[PDB]
C-alpha cells in the first residue's frame, strides 16, 4: 500500500444543489475532499440533507467539516460494502490523504502502528490535582 | 453543488447588484462612502422627524429630527472606523476602510442637511 | 524635562505608551497657535472638506510654541469657565494682589516624579 | 468651595451616559479583536 | 492568533465568540494562569485587595458626596420624623412633565430619590449636622481611596514586592490583625462616641477646630488613672432627653443601661462607647497571643498537633492542619466566608431587633430594606463559602498530609452525613407542607378550629428565661426572686425589662403557630442547601458515578451520555443547584420577616397570627394585598412616585422569566439555529462584505448555567426589592 | 485540542474505535491482554470531545478517558 493521490478530474454523485454545503471555511482555512469508486449507479443520502445519485465507478464530493465525511464513510461502508477515502485540502493547494492513515481501516490491529497517548497504568493511579499546581497551565493529573 | 433560484442567479439581479455603488470595483473608497451615506442619511432623517419626542411641535420638529439623525451617522461612521480597526491589521483594507468611514460621515452629514434644507 | 528622568521636540515623557501621533500634535498645535492668537487679538461646507481631504491626502520652535499655545488655550477655558472674566482681566486681578484641586494637584505632580525615581 | 454648579447634571449624566461607554467599547472592541504578532 | 486573554495562550488561540466569555469569565482565577508561581499568586492577590478597598472607599465618598449636595439632611436632623430622607437627584431627559412633578417631591428643587439605606440615621447618630461635615468626609475616603489603589500600585512594584514568608506568616498576621485591626480600630471608634458623637447628641458641637479644648467629662482623666471609673457612669441621659439638644441630658460618658434610648427608640450612645472600649481591650489583649519574634507566644501548630484526643475518636486529631489551611487560600476565603456570612446574618437579626441609630425602627422602609439586604448578602456569602469549599477539596487536598485526621475522616463518613441531611430535609418538607395543606383543606372548608396549630412553647419558653413576662412561665429573668434577676437588676436589666416587655418594637416579638411552621420551613432550607452544598464538597473528588472527578477540574459540563448520561454532576452544578434553595430560603425569611413586621406596623398582628397557618392566607393577605399601590404606579389615569416601583417590579419579573430560557433549553438547539444564520449572512449579498472576526457559536453548558442563574437572581432580587420597598414606602 | 488517553484496562475489544466519529482511535499490537490489542489516540486534534469512545467502552472503570481541553476549530465541530 502506498498513499493515494487527490484527481480533482473526478466526476461527482448526481445532485441537484443544497443550502448545507460549503460555507467561507472552504475558502479561508480548509474543505475536505471524499473519494469512493462504486460497483453500480445506485441512490444514497448526503449528510448535508437531501438525495443523491452515484455515479458507476470513481465519485467525488466535498465537505466542510470532518464528521460528515466519517458519516458518509460510515453510510457508504456498512450499507454498501464500498472502501472510500477522503482526503483534506487546503486554499493553498495542499492534500492531506487520510483515512485510512495506514491503509488499513483503524479497526483491526496492522503491525507498525505505534501506540500513542496510553498510560501505562490503572484511571486509579493517576496523582492528586495537589501535585500538579503551578505548572505552566492548567492540567490534569492524568496528562502526566 | 448549490441550489439554484431565481433570486440568487437572475440576471437583471447580478446586473442591479453590479451598479450597486458598493460593486463597481475601480471607484475610489472615498466616492463609495460619500455616495453611500448620501443615501442613507437621507433616508434616515425622516422618521425622527415624523415620529420622534418633538414632532408635535412646530418648527422644531424637523430640526431635532435632523439632528437626531446627524447624532447616529456619527455613531454610524465610528462603528465603521471600529470595524476596520478590528478587520484589518482597495475597500477592504485598512486605509481604503478609513477612507471610506470618512467619505461615509462626510456623505451622511450632507444627507441629512439636504434632507433638512427641505 | 526633569533631573534623573529616562526616556522609554521630544524629551522622553511617555507615562501612558506613533507618526500619526506626531502629525496629531502637530496640527492640534497649529490650530491652538491660530485660536490663541484670535483669543488674544479678540479683545463653506465642501470647500472646507476639499481642504481637509487635500491635507489629509498628502522643526522644534513649531511644536514647542504649539504645545505652549495648547496649554495656553486649556488656560483660556480653564479660568474663563472658573472665574468667569477674559484673560486681561484674570490677568489684572493676577496681578497688584477649584483651589484644593489645584493645590492637591500640584503636590500630587511632584510626589509623582519622586515616585518614578523609587521605582 | 464644594457645591458642583447647577448646571452639572446635563453635562456629567450624559458623558458617562453615552461619551465614555462610547470611547469605552470601542477600546476594549480593538482591544479583543488585535492580533498577536 | 489573538491578544486577549493575555493569561491564557489556549483561551488566545480559540477562533470563536467563547474566547472574549472564557476571557471574562477566567480573569480573576489566578490559580489557573499560564507562567503562575505561588509568590505571583499571593502578590496578584494583595494588589487586587487593595482594589477592593480602594473601590470600597470611593463607594463611600460617593454616597456621602450625593446625600452632601442633593439631599435633605441639613433639613433632615430639624425633624427626623416627618421629612422624607433624599438620595440623589433625577436628570432623565427620557422624563415628561408629570414625572418631574411626581419625583419632585419635597422639599428639592428638581426630581429626587429617596432612600431607604438608613445613612442619614447612621449618620446623625455619629455626630454629623451639617452638610460640609459630609463634604469633608466625602473628600477625606476619596483621598483614602486614591491611597489603596496607589498602594497596590506600590506593592505591585518590584522594590515592593513581598516574598512568601511574609504572606505565609499567621502568628503575624493574627497579633496585627487582632490587637491593631480589631482592638485599636474598636478603641479609636470608642475614642469618637465619647469625644465627638455623645456631645453632638447633647447639643455641643465638638469638630476639629475645639477637640482639644472641649472636656469629655467634668473630670477628665482623674478617675481614669485613680481607677473610680465609676465615676463616668454617674448622671447619665434622663428618659425625656430630647436628642441632639441639652434639655435632659446627663455627664455620663460610659454607662451599662441596657434596652433603648426612649425618644429615639435607638440604644444608648453611653452603652455603644462602652461596648467598644470593652471589646477594644478584649481583642488588644487576645492580640498578644501568638508566638512573634519575642520568645512568649503560641506557635499554632503546636495547638493543633496537640489537640488530639485520646482513644482514636478523631483518629490523628488535627494533626497535620495548620500546612493545609496555610498552603490553601481556599480553605482560608471558604472559612473567612462562612464566618463573615454568619456575622452577616448576625447583624441583620441584630439590627432589626436592636436598632442603633437615632430614628431607625421609625423608618419601615429603611428598616425592611437593610434587614433583606444583608440577608441576602449573608445568603450568597454562604454558598460561595461552600463553593470555595469544594474548590479546596478539587484542588488544594492533599491526602498523604491529611492521612488520618478530621479532615480524612469527614470524607470518609460522607455518605452518613448526606444520608442524615437527606433524612431530616424529607422529614421538614413532609411534615411542614403536610400541616400547611392541612390547613389550607380546612381553610377552604369552613372549619379553621379544625387545624393543626403547634405551639411554639420551646422559643416561648427562651422568651421568659429572656424575662417577658408574657406566657407565663416566669423564670431566670421573669421571675422577681430569680438569682440572675436580682444580680442584674441594680444596673441593666430595668431598660432591658422594659424594653423586652414593650410590645410596639422588634425586641422579642410574640410568636404563634404560624412563627412555628415558618422556622420549621427555615430549618427545612437551611438543611437543604447544606445538602446540596455538603454533597458538592464531598463528592467533589469523586463518586460512583463517576470516581475520576478530580481530575477533570471544578467546573466541567459533563461526562457524556454514557453509563445512563451524568447532567450537573460537577461540584460547580452542586453549587449552581444550591443557589436557588438560597434564594427561595432567603425568600421565606424575608417574606416573613416583612409581614410580620407589616402586621406590627399597621397594628393589627392578628391578621398575621390568623393568616399566617395557611398558605392562602399568604398568598392573599401579604402578596395580593400589599401590592395594591405598588401596580397601580403608573395606569391610564396618570402616574405617581411609585412608578419607577412598578416599572423595575415588572422588570425583574421579565429578567426572571428570561433566565428561564436558558435554565431550560440547552445548546444543540441553538447550535443548529446559529448554523443556520451563518448560512443566511454568508449568502446574503451586500452584507457578506461585513464579516465577523469571531466565529459565532452557541454559549456553551457551563456560561449556559451561569447566565439563567444570574438572569434568574436579578429579577428575584429587583422584584422583591421593588415590592418591600414600594409596599411599604407606599403605605407607610 | 482535547487530551484523549487509554489506561492497560483495555482487552481490545476495538468498540471505543468503532464509535468515534471523528477516526481518532486506532488499534496497536500490544501484549497485556489477551486480544493482543491496544487503543491509541494518534489524532486527537481532531477530537471533538463527544464521548461515545467513553459510552462504548465496557470495562469498570473506563480504560479510554476523555478531558476536554482547549478549544480549535476542528474541536468545537465548526463547518464554518
Ligand atoms: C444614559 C444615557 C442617555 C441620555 C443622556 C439619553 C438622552 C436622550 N435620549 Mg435616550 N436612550 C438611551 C440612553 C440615553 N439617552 C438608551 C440606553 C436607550 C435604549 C434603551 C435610549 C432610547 C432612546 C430613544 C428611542 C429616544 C431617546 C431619546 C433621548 C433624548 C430625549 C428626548 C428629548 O426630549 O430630547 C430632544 C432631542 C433632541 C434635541 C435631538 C437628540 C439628538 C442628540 C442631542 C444628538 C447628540 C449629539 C452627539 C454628537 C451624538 C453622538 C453622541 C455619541 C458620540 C456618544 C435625550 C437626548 C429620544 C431622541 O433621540 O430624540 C430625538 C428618542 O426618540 N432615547
Ligand atoms: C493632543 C495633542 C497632542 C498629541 C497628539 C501628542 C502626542 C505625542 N506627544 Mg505631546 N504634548 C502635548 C500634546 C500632544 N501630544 C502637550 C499639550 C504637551 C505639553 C504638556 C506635550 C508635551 C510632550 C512632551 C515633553 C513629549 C510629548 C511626546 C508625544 C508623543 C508620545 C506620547 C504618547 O503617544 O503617549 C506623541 C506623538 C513625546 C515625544 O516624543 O515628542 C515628540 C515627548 O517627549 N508631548
Ligand atoms: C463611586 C461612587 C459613585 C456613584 C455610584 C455615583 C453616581 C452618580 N453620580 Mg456621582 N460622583 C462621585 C461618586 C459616585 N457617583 C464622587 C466621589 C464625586 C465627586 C468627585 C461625584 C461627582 C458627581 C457630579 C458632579 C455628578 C455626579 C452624578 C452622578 C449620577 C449620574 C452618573 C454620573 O454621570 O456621574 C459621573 C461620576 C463622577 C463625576 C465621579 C466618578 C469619578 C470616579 C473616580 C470614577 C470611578 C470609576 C469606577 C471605579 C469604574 C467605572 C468604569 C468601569 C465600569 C468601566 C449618579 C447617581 C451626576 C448627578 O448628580 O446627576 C443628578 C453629576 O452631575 N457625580
Ligand atoms: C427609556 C428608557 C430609559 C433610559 C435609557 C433612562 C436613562 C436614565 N435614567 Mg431613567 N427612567 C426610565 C426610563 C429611562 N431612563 C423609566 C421608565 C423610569 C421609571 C419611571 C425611570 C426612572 C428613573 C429614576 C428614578 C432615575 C433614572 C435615572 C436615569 C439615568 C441614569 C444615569 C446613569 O447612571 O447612566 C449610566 C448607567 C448606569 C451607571 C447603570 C448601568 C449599569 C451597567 C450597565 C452595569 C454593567 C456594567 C458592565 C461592567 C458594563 C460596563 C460598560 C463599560 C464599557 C463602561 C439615565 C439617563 C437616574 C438619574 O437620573 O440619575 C442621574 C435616576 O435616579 N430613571
Ligand atoms: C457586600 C456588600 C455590602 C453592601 C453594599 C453593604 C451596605 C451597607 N452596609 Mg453592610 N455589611 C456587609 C455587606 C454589605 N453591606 C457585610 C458582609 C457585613 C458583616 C461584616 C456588614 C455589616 C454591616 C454593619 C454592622 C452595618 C452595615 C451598614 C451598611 C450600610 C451603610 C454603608 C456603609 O457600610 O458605609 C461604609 C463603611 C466604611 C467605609 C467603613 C466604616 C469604618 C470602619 C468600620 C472602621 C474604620 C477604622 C479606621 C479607618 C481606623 C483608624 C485608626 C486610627 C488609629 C487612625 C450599607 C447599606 C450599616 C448600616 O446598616 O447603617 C444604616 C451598619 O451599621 N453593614
Ligand atoms: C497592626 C497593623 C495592621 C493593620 C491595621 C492591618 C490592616 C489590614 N490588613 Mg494586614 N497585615 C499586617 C498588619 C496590619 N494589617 C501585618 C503585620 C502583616 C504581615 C504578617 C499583614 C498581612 C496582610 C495581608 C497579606 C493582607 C492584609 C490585609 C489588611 C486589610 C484587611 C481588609 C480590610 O480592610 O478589612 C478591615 C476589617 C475590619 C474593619 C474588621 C471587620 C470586623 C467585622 C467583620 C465588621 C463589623 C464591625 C462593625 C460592627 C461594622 C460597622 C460598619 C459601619 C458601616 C457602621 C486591613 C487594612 C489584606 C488586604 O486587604 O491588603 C490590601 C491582605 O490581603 N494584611
Ligand atoms: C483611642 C483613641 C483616643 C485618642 C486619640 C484620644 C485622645 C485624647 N483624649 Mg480621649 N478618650 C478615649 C480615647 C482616645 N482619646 C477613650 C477610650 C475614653 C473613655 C475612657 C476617652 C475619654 C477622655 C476624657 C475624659 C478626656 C480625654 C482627653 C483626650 C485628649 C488628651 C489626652 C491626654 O492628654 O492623655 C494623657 C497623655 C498620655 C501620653 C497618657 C495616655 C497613654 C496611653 C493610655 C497609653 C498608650 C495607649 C486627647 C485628644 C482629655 C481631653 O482634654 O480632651 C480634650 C480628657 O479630659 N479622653
Ligand atoms: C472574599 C471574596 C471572594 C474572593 C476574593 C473570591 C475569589 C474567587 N472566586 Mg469566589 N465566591 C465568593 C467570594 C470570593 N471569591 C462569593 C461571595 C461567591 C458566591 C457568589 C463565590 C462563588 C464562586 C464560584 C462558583 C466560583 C468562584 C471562583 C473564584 C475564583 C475566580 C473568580 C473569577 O474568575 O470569576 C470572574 C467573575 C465573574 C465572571 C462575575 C460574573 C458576574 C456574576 C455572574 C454576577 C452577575 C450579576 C450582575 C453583576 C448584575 C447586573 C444587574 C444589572 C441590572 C446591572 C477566585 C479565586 C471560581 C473558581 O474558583 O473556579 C474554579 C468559581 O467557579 N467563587
Ligand atoms: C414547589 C417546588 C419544589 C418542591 C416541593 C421541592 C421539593 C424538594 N426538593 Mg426541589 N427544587 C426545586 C423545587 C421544589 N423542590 C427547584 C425550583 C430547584 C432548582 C433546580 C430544586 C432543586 C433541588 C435540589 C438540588 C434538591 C432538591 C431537593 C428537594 C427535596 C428536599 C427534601 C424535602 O423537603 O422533601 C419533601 C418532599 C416533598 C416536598 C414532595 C411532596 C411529596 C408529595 C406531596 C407526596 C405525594 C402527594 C400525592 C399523593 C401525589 C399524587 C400525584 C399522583 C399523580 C402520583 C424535596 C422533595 C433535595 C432532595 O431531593 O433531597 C432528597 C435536593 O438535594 N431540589
Ligand atoms: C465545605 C468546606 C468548607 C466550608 C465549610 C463551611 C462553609 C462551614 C460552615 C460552618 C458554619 C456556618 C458553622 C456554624 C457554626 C455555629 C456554631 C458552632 C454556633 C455556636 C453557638 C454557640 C455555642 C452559642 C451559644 C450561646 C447561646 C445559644 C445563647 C447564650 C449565649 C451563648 C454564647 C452561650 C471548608 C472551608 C472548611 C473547607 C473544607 C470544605
Ligand atoms: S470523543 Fe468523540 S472523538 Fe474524541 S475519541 Fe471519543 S469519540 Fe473519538
Amino acid at each position: 500500500w502506498t498513499v493515494p493521490t487527490l484527481n480533482p478530474d473526478t466526476p461527482s454523485p448526481i445532485f441537484g444543489g443544497s443550502t448545507g454545503g460549503l460555507l467561507r471555511k472552504a475558502q479561508t482555512e480548509e474543505f475536505y475532499v471524499i473519494t469512493w469508486e462504486a460497483k453500480k449507479e445506485q441512490i444514497f443520502e448526503m449528510p448535508t440533507g437531501g438525495a443523491a445519485i452515484m455515479r458507476q465507478g470513481p465519485n467525488l464530493l466535498k465537505f466542510g467539516k470532518k464528521e460528515q465525511c466519517l458519516a458518509l464513510t460510515t453510510q457508504l461502508r456498512n450499507k454498501f460494502k464500498l472502501t472510500p477515502c477522503f482526503y483534506r485540502v487546503f486554499p493553498d493547494g495542499k492534500v492531506q490523504y487520510l483515512h485510512p492513515a495506514d491503509g488499513v481501516y483503524p479497526e483491526k490491529v496492522n503491525a507498525g502502528r505505534v501506540g500513542a497517548n496510553q498510560n501505562m497504568r490503572r484511571i486509579g493511579q493517576n496523582v492528586n490535582p495537589i501535585k500538579v499546581k503551578f505548572s505552566g497551565r492548567m492540567m490534569s493529573p492524568a496528562e502526566i | 453543488g448549490m441550489l439554484e433560484t431565481p433570486v440568487t442567479s437572475a440576471p437583471i439581479v447580478a446586473t442591479y447588484l453590479s451598479n450597486l455603488p458598493a460593486y463597481r470595483t475601480g471607484v475610489a473608497p472615498v466616492l463609495r462612502g460619500v455616495e453611500i451615506g448620501l443615501a442613507h442619511g437621507f433616508l434616515l432623517a425622516g422618521p425622527f422627524i415624523k415620529l420622534g419626542p418633538l414632532r408635535n411641535v412646530p418648527e422644531t420638529a424637523e430640526i431635532a429630527g435632523s439632528l437626531s439623525a446627524a447624532g447616529l451617522v456619527l455613531i454610524l461612521a465610528l462603528c465603521l472606523s471600529i470595524y476596520g480597526s478590528a478587520q484589518f491589521q482597495p475597500l477592504f483594507s485598512a486605509d481604503g476602510w478609513s477612507e471610506f468611514a470618512a467619505g461615509f460621515l462626510v456623505g451622511g452629514e450632507a444627507g441629512v442637511a439636504w434632507a433638512y434644507v427641505c | 524635562w526633569y533631573p534623573g528622568a529616562t526616556a522609554p521636540g521630544d524629551y522622553g515623557f511617555d507615562p501612558l505608551r506613533l507618526k500619526w501621533f506626531r502629525e496629531a500634535e502637530l496640527t492640534n498645535g497649529r490650530w491652538a497657535m491660530a485660536a490663541v492668537v484670535g483669543i488674544l487679538f479678540t479683545d463653506e461646507v465642501a470647500v472646507f472638506a476639499v481642504l481637509e481631504g487635500k491635507r489629509y491626502e498628502i522643526k522644534l520652535k513649531e511644536l514647542k510654541n504649539g504645545r505652549l499655545a495648547m496649554l495656553a488655550f486649556l488656560g483660556f477655558c480653564s479660568q474663563a469657565a472658573v472665574y468667569g472674566k477674559g484673560p486681561i482681566e484674570t490677568l489684572q486681578l493676577h496681578l497688584a494682589d477649584v483651589g484644593p484641586e489645584t493645590a492637591v494637584t500640584v503636590a500630587v505632580l511632584c510626589v509623582l516624579p519622586m515616585i518614578i525615581e523609587a521605582t | 468651595p464644594f457645591v458642583p454648579p447647577s448646571w452639572a447634571p446635563s453635562v456629567f449624566v450624559p458623558l458617562t451616559g453615552l461619551v465614555l461607554p462610547a470611547i469605552a467599547m470601542a477600546t476594549l472592541f480593538v482591544y479583543i479583536e488585535k492580533e498577536a504578532p | 492568533h489573538k491578544l486577549f486573554p493575555k493569561f491564557s495562550q489556549g483561551l488566545a488561540q480559540d477562533p470563536t465568540t467563547r474566547r472574549i466569555w472564557y476571557g471574562l469569565a477566567m480573569a480573576h482565577d489566578f490559580e489557573s494562569h499560564d507562567g503562575m508561581t505561588e509568590e505571583n499568586l499571593y502578590q496578584k492577590i494583595f494588589a487586587s485587595h487593595f482594589g477592593q478597598l480602594s473601590i470600597i472607599f470611593l463607594w463611600t465618598s460617593g454616597n456621602l458626596f450625593h446625600v452632601a449636595w442633593q439631599g435633605n439632611f441639613e433639613q433632615w436632623v430639624t425633624d427626623p420624623v416627618h421629612i422624607r430622607p433624599i438620595a440623589h437627584a433625577i436628570w432623565d431627559p427620557h422624563f415628561g412633565q408629570p414625572a418631574v412633578e411626581a419625583f419632585t417631591r419635597g422639599g428639592a428643587s428638581g426630581p429626587v430619590n429617596i432612600s431607604t439605606s438608613g445613612v442619614y440615621q447612621w449618620w446623625y447618630t455619629i455626630g454629623m449636622r451639617t452638610n460640609q461635615d459630609l463634604y469633608v468626609g466625602s473628600v477625606f475616603l476619596a483621598l483614602v481611596s486614591a491611597i489603596f489603589l496607589f498602594a497596590g500600585w506600590l506593592h505591585l512594584q518590584p522594590n515592593f514586592q513581598p516574598s512568601l514568608s511574609w504572606f505565609k506568616d499567621a502568628e503575624s498576621r493574627l497579633n496585627h490583625h487582632l490587637s491593631g485591626l480589631f482592638g485599636v480600630s474598636s478603641l479609636a471608634w470608642t475614642g469618637h462616641l465619647v469625644h465627638v458623637a455623645i456631645p453632638e447628641s447633647r447639643g455641643q458641637h465638638v469638630g476639629w477646630d475645639n477637640f482639644l479644648s472641649v472636656l469629655p467629662h467634668p473630670q477628665g482623666l482623674t478617675p481614669f488613672f485613680t481607677g473610680n471609673w465609676a465615676a463616668y457612669a454617674q448622671s447619665p441621659d434622663t428618659a425625656s432627653h430630647v436628642f441632639g439638644t441639652a434639655q435632659g441630658s446627663g455627664q455620663a460618658i460610659l454607662t451599662f443601661l441596657g434596652g433603648f434610648h426612649p425618644q429615639t427608640q435607638s440604644l444608648w450612645l453611653t452603652d455603644m462607647a462602652h461596648h467598644h472600649l470593652a471589646i477594644a481591650v478584649i481583642f488588644i489583649v487576645a492580640g498578644h497571643m501568638y508566638r512573634t519574634n519575642f520568645g512568649i507566644g503560641h506557635r499554632m501548630q503546636a495547638i493543633l498537633e496537640a489537640h488530639t484526643p485520646p482513644s482514636g475518636s478523631l483518629g490523628a486529631g488535627h494533626k497535620g492542619l495548620f500546612d493545609t489551611v496555610n498552603n490553601s487560600l481556599h480553605f482560608q476565603l471558604g472559612l473567612a466566608l462562612a464566618s463573615v456570612g454568619t456575622i452577616t446574618s448576625l447583624v441583620a437579626q441584630h439590627m432589626y431587633s436592636l436598632p442603633p441609630y437615632a430614628f431607625q425602627a421609625i423608618d419601615f422602609t429603611t428598616q425592611a430594606a437593610l434587614y433583606t439586604h444583608h440577608q441576602y448578602i449573608a445568603g450568597f456569602i454562604m454558598c460561595g463559602a461552600f463553593a470555595h469549599g469544594a474548590i479546596f477539596f478539587i484542588r488544594d487536598y492533599d491526602p498523604e498530609q491529611n492521612k488520618g485526621n478530621v479532615l480524612a475522616r469527614m470524607l470518609d463518613h460522607k455518605e452518613a452525613l448526606i444520608s442524615h441531611l437527606s433524612w431530616v430535609s424529607l422529614f421538614l418538607g413532609f411534615h411542614t407542607l403536610g400541616l400547611y395543606v392541612h390547613n389550607d383543606v380546612m381553610q377552604a372548608f369552613g372549619t379553621p378550629e379544625k387545624q393543626i396549630l403547634i405551639e411554639p412553647v420551646f422559643a416561648q419558653w427562651i422568651q421568659a428565661a429572656h424575662g417577658k413576662a408574657l406566657y407565663g412561665f416566669d423564670f431566670l429573668l421573669s421571675s422577681k426572686t430569680s438569682a440572675a434577676f436580682a444580680n442584674g437588676q441594680s444596673l441593666w436589666l430595668p431598660g432591658w425589662l422594659d424594653a423586652i416587655n414593650n410590645n410596639q418594637n422588634s425586641l422579642f416579638l410574640t410568636i404563634g403557630p404560624g412563627d412555628f411552621l415558618v422556622h420549621h420551613a427555615i430549618a427545612l432550607g437551611l438543611h437543604t442547601t447544606t445538602l446540596i452544598l455538603v454533597k458538592g464538597a464531598l463528592d467533589a473528588r469523586g463518586s460512583k458515578l463517576m470516581p475520576d472527578k478530580k481530575d477533570f477540574g471544578y467546573s466541567f459540563p459533563c461526562d457524556g451520555p454514557g453509563r445512563g448520561g451524568t447532567c450537573d454532576i460537577s461540584a460547580y452544578d452542586a453549587f449552581y443547584l444550591a443557589v436557588f434553595w438560597m434564594l427561595n430560603t432567603i425568600g421565606w425569611v424575608t417574606f416573613y420577616w416583612h409581614w410580620k413586621h407589616l402586621t406590627l406596623w399597621q397594628g393589627n398582628v392578628a391578621q398575621f397570627d390568623e393568616s399566617s397557618t395557611y398558605l392562602m392566607g399568604w398568598l392573599r393577605d401579604y402578596l395580593w394585598l400589599n401590592s395594591s399601590q405598588l401596580i397601580n404606579g403608573y395606569n391610564p389615569f396618570g402616574m405617581n412616585s411609585l412608578s419607577v416601583w412598578a416599572w423595575t417590579f415588572l422588570f425583574g419579573h421579565l429578567i426572571y422569566a428570561t433566565g428561564f430560557m436558558f435554565l431550560i433549553s440547552w445548546r444543540g438547539y441553538w447550535q443548529e439555529l446559529i448554523e443556520t444564520l451563518v448560512w443566511a449572512h454568508e449568502k446574503t449579498p451586500l452584507a457578506n462584505l461585513v464579516y465577523w472576526k469571531d466565529k459565532p457559536v452557541a454559549l456553551s453548558i457551563v456560561q449556559a448555567r451561569l447566565v439563567g442563574l444570574a438572569h434568574f437572581s436579578v429579577g428575584y432580587i429587583f422584584t422583591y426589592a421593588a415590592f418591600l420597598i414600594a409596599s411599604t414606602s407606599g403605605r407607610f | 485540542a482535547h487530551i484523549v488517553k487509554i489506561y492497560d484496562t483495555c482487552i481490545g475489544c476495538t468498540q471505543c474505535v468503532r464509535a468515534c466519529p471523528l477516526d481518532v482511535l486506532e488499534m496497536v499490537p500490544w501484549d497485556g491482554c489477551k486480544a493482543s490489542q491496544m487503543a491509541s489516540a494518534p489524532r486527537t486534534e481532531d477530537c471533538v470531545g463527544c464521548k461515545r469512545c467513553e459510552t462504548a467502552c465496557p470495562t469498570d472503570f473506563l480504560s479510554v478517558r476523555v478531558y476536554l481541553g482547549s478549544e480549535s476549530t476542528r474541536s468545537m465541530g465548526l463547518s464554518y
